[PDB]
């Protein structure tokens, strides 16, 4: 597992950056706005 | 095809600016180049049209020219040799002793 | 249809961006060879007396 950990390091933050990018893009497509999506994005902390 | 149908029309609607019917030509080195180029191409088009007209009137000449063109094509097709792939220098040499 | 995206420029931008991102991601993982062809298998047997 140690070796696995060393290989798997820096995948999760990268992966979660891509997902946040795509979420922003889809929200912008929905509302047709570059600034609106950010209100929706600001909610993530509240659930966690 | 798809990009031309969707992305470029939106880009033109958003990024192109309305034309103005006003005396706003500014003589400049960057600008006058385009005016001169336009005039030259405009008269070159007339020259091309005249050449086309002379071509159309001369049926025999055009026919013989095209026939010679195809003949020269077929003559030169034989001259090139044929191979699968070219030889590329690959930066290495092997030597047998 | 052209009219749909004429009125929704942000939507068309987003589609273009997603395509480009997918392509950039793909390029970071494609194999690179000189030729498309893949050589057929060879098996070699070696014995020493
Ligand atoms: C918003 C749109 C994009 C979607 C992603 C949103 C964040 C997801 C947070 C989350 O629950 O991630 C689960 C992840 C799994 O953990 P693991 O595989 O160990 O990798 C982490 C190292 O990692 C975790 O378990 C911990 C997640 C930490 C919370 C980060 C999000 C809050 C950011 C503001 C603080
Ligand atoms: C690397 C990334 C992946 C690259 C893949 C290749 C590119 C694919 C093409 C790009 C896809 C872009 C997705 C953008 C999402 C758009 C979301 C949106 O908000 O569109 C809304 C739109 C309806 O708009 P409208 O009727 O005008 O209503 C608006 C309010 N009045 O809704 C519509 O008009 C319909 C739009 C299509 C809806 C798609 C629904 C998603 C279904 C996903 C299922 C497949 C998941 C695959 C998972 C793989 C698992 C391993
Ligand atoms: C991705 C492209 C973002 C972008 O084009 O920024 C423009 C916008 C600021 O300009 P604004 O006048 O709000 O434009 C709205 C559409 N006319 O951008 C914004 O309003 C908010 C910032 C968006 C940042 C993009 C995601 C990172």
């Amino acid at each position: 597992l140690s070796l696995e950990e060393r290989e798997s390091g820096a995948q999760a933050p990268f992966l979660y950056a891509l997902s946040l990018l795509i979420v922003f893009l889809c929200l912008a497509a929905l509302y047709e706005s570059w600034s609106i999506p950010f209100s929706v994005l600001l909610v993530v902390p509240l659930g966690v | 095809l798809i990009v031309a149908l969707t992305f470029t029309p939106a880009l033109c609607a958003t990024i192109l600016k309305q034309h103005d019917p006003n005396k706003e030509p500014s003589n400049n080195i960057f600008a006058r180049f385009f005016r001169s180029f336009n005039n030259g191409f405009d008269r070159m088009s007339h020259s091309y049209q005249n050449g086309v007209s002379r071509m159309l009137k001369g049926k025999i000449f055009s026919g013989v020219l095209y026939a010679v063109v195809v003949a020269l094509l077929v003559f030169l097709f034989q001259k090139l040799p044929s191979s699968f792939l070219p030889e590329e220098d690959q930066g290495v040499v092997m030597t047998l002793v | 249809m052209a009219q749909f995206f004429i009125h929704r420029p942000i939507f068309a931008w987003v589609i273009a961006l997603v395509i480009m991102l997918a392509g950039i991601l793909t390029l970071t993982k494609m194999p690179i060879a000189q030729y498309p062809t893949i050589a057929p298998p060879t098996v070699t047997i070696a014995a020493t007396y």
